[PDB]
């Protein structure tokens, strides 16, 4: 799931739990 | 504030929502944006595009292209203009409401004030300065002082209010999206008169805004029947779990859809689904984070459509025209295309985003689809 | 602090079918005439029903009046009496001492250098009634405060760095001699209190005033058929804190049909108007009546009475002007 | 400062047009306007013959329909100038020895317009006098929503005629619904928003820092007008005045016109790093003046 956020270059700036 | 924490299940839900609604996701979000208000499809679409926003391009020499969309609503009273402002204030983060007149002597922009008890001068920030990188829901745009208009010119154009009086040379950042509403001066809106005549203002201020929706009060029997039915349905609603006759005390897992209640949603043969507010907020945040990049096909299509639009505006224009088609329409179309690309979760703009942007722009200017 | 005996008394009093007329008479016994105004004040005192939708937006349940007319019709006495019958109330006179505050203010005590955050009279009268006299003489700042409070029901304080937003949910009852237009548009019912030269009415009024002056010594004389002020206060508080009604389907159908007919007729007349706002005002009046009779559903008679009151006040005000 | 290698790189002829195009490459077109802005930035040459003070500051006014990138040029000039202050119609002292960008110039106050007259005639503010050696760049818009060639300059843009006449160069920019030009402009804007830079051109755009260095270097030189060339000035001015008396509808080629021509010629020679005003400078000044004149005509 978090990989898909990294796919669009967004996981770096998303507040993970 | 409130941190919008995300979990793995939340990301899975968002991905599933994107996949199952690869098309017409924009339609679902626009419909679910505000269920209480009936109609006003294009206004809701423009509000959603404003919430998502655009992209800021900073060029090598340092010139900056603003990436925020501004919307203004002029029309007759009792058409629920202020309700849309309240919904925007309740949904978007960092929304600051104003009354149009200004915040005491400060006004919409920033100003220097003295204490009058010790004589010391302090720089108090107006509402536009406070809501930096946010949304300002200005209401009653007409009730505005001349100095406020002159300052708003520069604030909306550059995005950086400059104050140098009283020896305090400073520049403050005021990059904010402005959503404003106004009422006619003559009681009822005169269609023949130009918008600047009806609102009682200048014309360059109208040029600053990206979109100009004119909402007229229609007295068609069918429309009145539908609106009355919706209002009565909303006004007979009882929250589940309440004993009939109870009165409010007045004390002093992410869900994709909402539970179907026939009174609120309406029994459209159970064919209508409304997304919950929390999901809308999280999806809007994730959409805000992304930054798309334009492609050649979109550029060609937008250029040709702009040429056709300006040619069509040169001809006809016999009836009342909301606004002339200047070169700012190109910037508006690019920003709307980026907003639609964001809402679709894609990272590259394609032709469909340009098509939706063209529909919105044509409805905003020509008041008629295509 | 209500004993069970008083609750039983309230139930017995509400059970009567003639509670509405009794409450109408009980308001301002000294003032002669103006039955319709008294009924409207009763509707204001009992108030509508507040609602909350899933989106989080809350529809207000207050009712606002406005009394325009020639001087000498005893508006101020009526306002003072209303202020003494609501469980929560306040009286502010326009332009007199700046009509109390009407604006939440942040002054600085010079000796202690502290900053004190007094709320306006509207904040103090949350969930009650705010009686304003001389509405047209209001100071501009208080006019802005009234404009803000009647729309969003949240008074905001942004001075000297301090930035907060208070809460004010009050029914505004104002009276003015003559005609700002936006605020007059916000009001639900606008009563134009004219004067009549019926010889019987004039003679009765003169006799009543003369008898009052004669019996100034006999002020201990009581009145019959009315309700004591403390009893009225307790009854209003109990009804407000216990029963919140809703419309019924048949009443909704009747109201929708009447609204459609009214709008069609108005459009046809303009070819030779009622808006959704006034429809919601009528809904709130019907709910206030239903709450007054301590029932969980408002019947069709409530809708008819609300329509009659609206026609008497707002439609007549529009036609006369 | 600068280096000799940069001197060789910018010493090639036609570098005048190169620096003109290097100003705001994003804006499509308006080449003569860019040349006028460059002349304003460099400025003319001050002189004191027999104690007669002759200022060299150049003032340019941009007029025409709204939304034709006036504010873009104003902001770019304000940023590129070493010392400048951006302000709306509703200060001058802080702009001393710099450029004062005044946007929305038509919404000013005539009470301050008297002081602006004083500055444009004296470069001082007499209250004790404060130096106000600031070149003024102004942008104005029509008061009827559009510019009408039928109406005069004063009618379309409500402003006293004399103050309009004070400006060295007055530019009228009209927006025309031409299909081909609109298509080119759309391609230009899409390219700018796509590649995050201007489209490729014949000459590489100059950098801002090198531009400032060369502007300062040109400011160092102070050329003077020879009297031999002045005879051609007599012929040019007598012909210009004959044309002015041919049709008196437009602004007369008054003494201010000749003084502005001299200042422009001196500035052009200044940019060419020459100490003597030549025939080419007068020709270029006349070309700019006639281009502005044709822009005014509709
Ligand atoms: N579809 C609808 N069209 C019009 N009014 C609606 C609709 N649905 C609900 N309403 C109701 O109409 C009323 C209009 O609200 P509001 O006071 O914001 O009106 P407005 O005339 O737009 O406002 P403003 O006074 O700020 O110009 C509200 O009570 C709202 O709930
Ligand atoms: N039934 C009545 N109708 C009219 N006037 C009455 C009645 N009973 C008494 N009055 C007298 O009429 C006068 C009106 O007083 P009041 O100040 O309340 O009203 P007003 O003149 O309408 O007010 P305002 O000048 O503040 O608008 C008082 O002297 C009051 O005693
Ligand atoms: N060569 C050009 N011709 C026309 N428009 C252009 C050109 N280059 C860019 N534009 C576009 O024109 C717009 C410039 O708007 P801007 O705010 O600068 O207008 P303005 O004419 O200075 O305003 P106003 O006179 O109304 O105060 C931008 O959208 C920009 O992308």
């Amino acid at each position: 799931s978090f990989s898909w956020l990294e796919e669009m270059g967004v996981e770096d700036k998303i507040k993970k739990p | 504030e409130i941190a919008p924490t995300f979990s793995a299940d939340d990301v899975a839900k968002i991905k599933k929502f994107c996949k199952a609604h690869s098309k017409d996701i924009f339609e679902h979000l626009s419909k679910s944006l505000a269920p209480s208000i009936h109609g006003h499809e294009y206004i809701k679409k423009a509000i959603l595009c404003m919430l998502l926003g655009g992209n800021e391009k900073v060029l090598e020499n340092g010139t900056r292209i603003r990436g925020d969309i501004n919307v203004l609503l002029i029309g007759d009273p009792s058409v629920a203009k202020s309700q849309l402002l309240r919904y925007v204030l309740h949904t978007a983060p960092r929304a600051i409401p104003t009354t149009g007149r200004g915040s005491s002597g400060v006004g919409l922009t920033a100003a220097v004030t003295t204490d009058q008890e010790t004589g010391e001068r302090r720089l108090e920030a107006g509402a536009m300065v406070l809501a930096d990188r946010g949304v300002v829901c200005i209401d009653e745009f007409d009730k505005m002082s001349d100095m406020d208009r002159t300052a708003i010119h520069e604030v909306m154009e550059q995005g950086r209010v400059t104050i140098a009086k009283a020896g305090i040379q400073a520049r403050l950042n005021a990059r904010c999206s402005v959503l404003a509403a106004a009422n006619p001066v003559y009681g009822r809106y005169d269609q023949y008169r130009t918008p600047m005549e009806n609102i009682g203002l200048q014309d360059s201020l109208l040029s600053r805004f990206d979109l100009l929706f004119i909402v007229l009060d229609k007295m068609d029997a069918d429309n009145d029947q539908e609106i009355a039915d919706h209002v009565l349905r909303m006004h007979r609603y009882r929250t589940p779990g309440e004993q009939d006759g109870y009165a409010l005390p007045l004390g002093c897992e992410l869900q994709i859809y909402e539970k179907h209640d026939n009174l609120l949603h309406g029994p459209r043969k159970n064919k209508s689904k409304i997304v919950s507010m929390q999901f809308i907020r999280k999806y809007i945040h994730v959409a805000k984070l992304i930054k798309p990049v334009l492609t050649s096909e979109a550029a060609d299509y937008i250029s040709q459509e702009y040429a056709k639009i300006r040619n069509h505006d040169q001809i006809n224009n016999d009836s009342a025209r909301t606004m002339p088609v200047t070169a700012r329409a190109l910037e508006t179309m690019i920003r709307l295309s980026t907003a639609h690309a964001k809402v679709r979760m894609s990272k590259t703009i394609e032709r469909q985003d340009a098509e939706t942007a063209l529909e919105l722009v044509q409805f905003a200017y020509f008041k008629k689809v295509l | 602090a209500i004993t069970p005996q008083e609750e039983e008394e309230f139930r017995r009093l509400a059970a009567k079918p003639d509670i509405y007329e009794t409450v109408a008479k009980s308001i301002a016994p000294s003032i002669y005439g103006s039955s319709d105004i008294k009924k409207a004040i009763a509707c204001l005192l009992f108030g509508g029903s507040r609602k909350r939708l899933p989106d989080g937006l809350t529809r207000r349940g207050d009712v606002n009046l406005l009394m325009l007319g020639d001087p000498g019709t005893a508006k101020s006495q009526l306002l003072k009496f209303v202020e003494r019958c609501s469980p929560i109330g306040v009286y502010t006179s326009g332009k007199g001492s700046s009509a109390a505050g009407l604006t939440a203010s942040v002054m600085r005590d010079p000796v202690s250098r502290n900053f004190i955050m007094e709320g306006g009279a509207m904040v103090l009268a949350d969930g009650g009634v705010v009686c304003i006299d001389e509405f047209d003489k209001m100071r501009e700042d208080d006019r802005v405060a009234i404009h803000e409070a009647m729309e969003q029901q949240t008074i905001s304080i942004a001075k000297a760095g301090i930035t907060t937003t208070l809460n004010s949910r009050c029914s505004v009852l104002a009276a003015a001699n003559s005609v700002m237009p936006t605020i007059l548009s916000r009001f639900d019912m606008i009563f134009i209190v004219k004067d009549e030269h019926n010889e019987q009415r004039d003679m009765t009024l003169a006799k009543h005033v003369m008898n009052v002056h004669l019996s100034a010594r006999t002020q201990s004389s009581s009145v019959e058929g009315e309700v004591d002020l403390n009893t009225l206060k307790k009854y209003i508080a109990y009804c407000r804190a216990k029963c919140g009604p809703r419309l019924s389907a048949e009443a909704a159908e009747k109201l929708k049909n009447r609204y459609i007919l009214m709008r069609s007729g108005a459009r046809e007349h303009e070819r030779e108007p009622i808006t959704v706002r006034q429809l919601e005002a009528i809904v709130r009046i019907s709910e206030s009546l239903g709450k007054m009779k301590l029932q969980p559903f408002a019947t069709e008679t409530d809708v008819e009475e609300a329509l009659r009151l609206f026609q008497v006040s707002t439609l007549d005000a529009a036609m006369s002007g | 400062e600068l280096s000799e290698e940069e001197l060789r790189q910018i010493t090639e002829e036609d570098f005048y047009e190169k620096l003109a195009a290097s100003i705001a490459p994003e804006i499509y077109g308006h080449e003569d306007v860019k040349k006028a802005l460059l002349l304003l930035l460099v400025g003319g040459v001050d002189h004191s013959p027999r104690g007669m003070k002759i200022r060299g500051n150049i003032n340019v006014c941009l007029m025409g329909d709204p939304g034709v990138a006036k504010s873009q040029l104003l902001s770019y000039i304000d940023r590129l100038a070493p010392r400048s202050q951006y302000t709306t119609g509703r200060a001058l002292v802080l702009a001393d020895q710099g450029v004062c960008c005044i946007d929305e110039f038509d919404k000013m106050m005539d009470s301050d317009r008297t002081a602006i007259h004083e500055v444009m005639e004296q470069q001082t503010i007499s209250i004790t006098t404060l130096n106000a050696r600031c070149s003024i760049l102004a942008a104005a818009n029509p008061a009827y929503g559009r510019y009408n060639p039928k109406k005069t300059v004063e009618q379309n843009i409500q402003l006293p005629a004399a103050l309009l006449s004070r400006f060295d160069l007055l530019w009228l920019i009209q927006d025309k619904p031409d299909r081909d030009n609109d298509l080119r402009l759309a391609q230009h804007i899409t390219y700018v928003h796509q590649h995050s830079k201007q489209p490729p051109s014949q000459f590489q755009p100059m950098d801002m820092k090198l531009m400032r260095r060369y502007i300062t270097m040109c400011k160092s030189k102070q050329p003077a007008i020879p009297e031999s060339l002045a005879d051609y000035l007599t012929a040019a001015y007598v012909e210009m005045r004959k044309e002015a008396r041919t049709n008196k509808d437009m602004t007369f080629t008054s003494a201010r016109t000749l003084l502005s021509i001299l200042r422009l010629s001196t500035a052009l020679a200044r940019l060419r790093l020459e100490d003597v005003v030549e025939k080419e400078d007068v020709n270029e000044a006349m070309r700019l003046t006639e281009m502005s004149k044709d822009s005014l005509q509709g």
